């Protein structure tokens, strides 16, 4: 509890990052482990930097590999799900930022690829504007990285979750996805038929459309 | 050709012309192409119907006015995207005298089609998919709806009690159904089930999820061994792992029940891993246990005779937990309360043997610990615990 309630020294500096670093490495690979951990950052989702912190813990640590993948997997997800279904300004641009990094600690630490990429096109997909992108590839571990760049078969899973949509999250999403250039051809055909939906679209769709668009051009 | 008629009765529509449209998914007779391609017509057309609620009240077939309302229930007939649908329009009100009449009707419609909600959970376990997280987040949603209709609430009407009762009598029919000998051998059957069961939990625990799993207990119980067991092992999350500890509470304080029963349902499964995280986690801590007393006894039978020397290394665990200074310094009331009922299994139950190397750390431990509690404020307290060791190994 007291942990928790701390992060937010007054005189943070490199120090306070240091020891950030150092509670979270603390951790280790005990007992309850990610799981506790995991508990009291739920909690209070205002410290995904101690999420990355334990989760890196975990990638410099321990044990349950592939299931410290899955642990890592579900808070991720989490985090970006709940997160990025909406939106932010001050605080959580930033908690977005954090949570790129607990991404980063993750996906390198476990080449999870699977529960990672599920993510990454969930998380990379995330990327929008200037410290998005930084984040994305950071938290890639470049292999994977380029490895979603050549993938084609995750871009047509994004393209029908886009299809189905909700928000900006889709929006974005498609934006990312023609960032990552290769070349469409497939994706091209899909795209057109994205397009035709997108033309279709009544509500906000209609701008989800638009930017698609831009996508497409 | 299914665009371009979807298009056209979207657009302009007379009453024949509706009519045959309507049947059109009635023919069908497209094998699942058709099935695809209509699950996004639908998906349009379930938006359509947002439009077509105000066209069912501009005096529209008469005759078979709650037939379009039972296109929208051949729509309930249909997917669970659309029951996805269903759950967004919902979600977006609008049609209230429609909708009320929409929602009361979905509600039923859907205790039947949660039945069809979970067979559709049951079609996805006969299926699968890489990319269906949102799968899980729509059927998250879908578990929340219960509790979203609440959160709606709005007017409100049959409530999440009877969410109690429909979540019942789902997951009776999915087990047995499942069942069927082993025509389901696929594990997705388990990942619902664990699925909505995580889900559950988080979403409420005490009434909902112990009413459910005293009648299911008692059913399966009785009648199920390697299926039984499937499903218990079947359970998962940490979310739900405390989700099942909870679970496996909300289930202790079903008593004597719980106690045979899950006797049986450690005997269905313990498998190792988890459970002793857990079992661990639990024995650590904490709230309640005149139920665990019970609840630990027969736990602690069920698991320790399911796999031995569990109950060894707890109650070797145990003797450490016994100890103060620090903890003399720290903690409530409520760890004497725990170490009370733990010296009660321990004194149920070991080989012999166990007696005497555990006695060594015994001893230590009561050497120690006298002390400690003999400074005990509740002396008798501490007393009554040397008693029991005295006992134990006099």
């Amino acid at each position: 509890x007291x942990x928790x309630x701390x992060x937010x020294x007054x005189x943070x500096x490199x120090x306070x990052x240091x020891x950030x670093x150092x509670x979270x490495x603390x951790x280790x690979x005990x007992x309850x482990x990610x799981x506790x951990x995991x508990x009291x950052x739920x909690x209070x989702x205002x410290x995904x930097x101690x999420x990355x912190x334990x989760x890196x813990x975990x990638x410099x640590x321990x044990x349950x590999x592939x299931x410290g993948x899955x642990x890592x997997x579900x808070x991720x997800x989490x985090x970006x799900x709940x997160x990025x279904x909406x939106x932010x300004x001050x605080x959580x641009x930033x908690x977005x930022x954090x949570x790129x990094x607990x991404x980063x600690x993750x996906x390198x630490x476990x080449x999870x690829x699977x529960x990672x990429x599920x993510x990454x096109x969930x998380x990379x997909x995330x990327x929008x504007x200037x410290x998005x992108x930084g984040x994305x590839x950071x938290x890639x571990x470049x292999x994977x990285x380029x490895x979603x760049x050549x993938x084609x078969x995750x871009x047509x899973x994004x393209x029908x979750x886009x299809x189905x949509x909700x928000x900006x999250x889709x929006x974005x999403x498609x934006x990312x996805x023609x960032x990552x250039x290769x070349x469409x051809x497939x994706x091209x055909x899909x795209x057109x038929x994205x397009x035709x939906x997108x033309x279709x679209x009544x509500x906000x769709x209609x701008x989800x459309x638009x930017x698609x668009x831009x996508x497409x051009x | 050709a299914v665009r371009e008629a979807i298009h056209a009765l979207s657009s302009s529509e007379d009453g024949g012309h509706i009519f045959c449209t309507l049947e059109s998914l009635k023919r069908y007779x497209x094998x699942x192409x058709x099935x695809x391609x209509x699950s996004p017509v639908l998906r349009c057309l379930a938006s359509r119907l947002s439009p077509a609620w105000l066209e069912l009240x501009x005096x529209x077939x008469x005759x078979x006015p709650a037939d379009q309302a039972f296109l929208v229930l051949m729509e309930t007939i249909e997917g669970a995207a659309g029951p996805s649908f269903r759950l967004m329009k919902m979600a977006r009100l609008l049609a209230r005298f429609l909708r009320e009449g929409r929602l009361a009707v979905l509600m039923e419609a859907q205790c039947r089609q949660q039945t069809q909600p979970g067979f559709i959970l049951l079609r996805e376990t006969l299926l699968g998919x890489x990319x269906x997280x949102x799968x899980x987040x729509x059927x998250x949603x879908x578990x929340x709806x219960x509790g979203n209709r609440l959160q709606q609430e709005n007017l409100a009407e049959f409530f999440p009690q009877n969410y109690f009762r429909l979540l019942g009598e789902e997951v009776v029919r999915v087990l047995q159904a499942v069942v069927d000998s082993l025509q389901g051998g696929l594990d997705s059957s388990v990942s619902f089930v664990s699925q909505v069961l995580g889900k559950a939990c988080v979403h409420g625990r005490q009434q909902e999820i112990l009413g459910v799993l005293v009648p299911r207990l008692a059913a399966l119980t009785q009648g199920s061994y390697l299926h039984q067991r499937v499903c218990w092992r079947l359970v998962e999350q940490v979310p739900d792992r405390a989700m099942e500890a909870v679970l496996t509470g909300l289930v202790e304080a079903a008593l004597g029940p719980e106690v045979l029963s899950r006797l049986l349902g450690n005997l269905v499964v313990k498998n190792k891993k988890a459970q002793f995280v857990m079992t661990q986690k639990l024995l650590f801590l904490q709230s309640r246990l005149t139920t665990p007393m019970l609840q630990s006894l027969l736990g602690h039978l069920a698991m320790d005779s399911q796999r031995r020397p569990l109950l060894l290394q707890v109650l070797k665990e145990l003797l450490e937990t016994w100890g103060s200074s620090s903890a003399i310094r720290h903690t409530p009331l409520p760890q004497q309360r725990h170490v009370s009922k733990a010296v009660l299994i321990c004194l149920a139950q070991l080989g012999e043997p166990e007696l005497r190397d555990s006695r060594d750390e015994l001893l230590a431990s009561m050497m120690a610990g006298v002390k400690c509690r003999l400074d005990s404020s509740l002396p008798p307290v501490r007393r009554l615990g040397m008693i029991v060791a005295e006992v134990v190994s006099a």
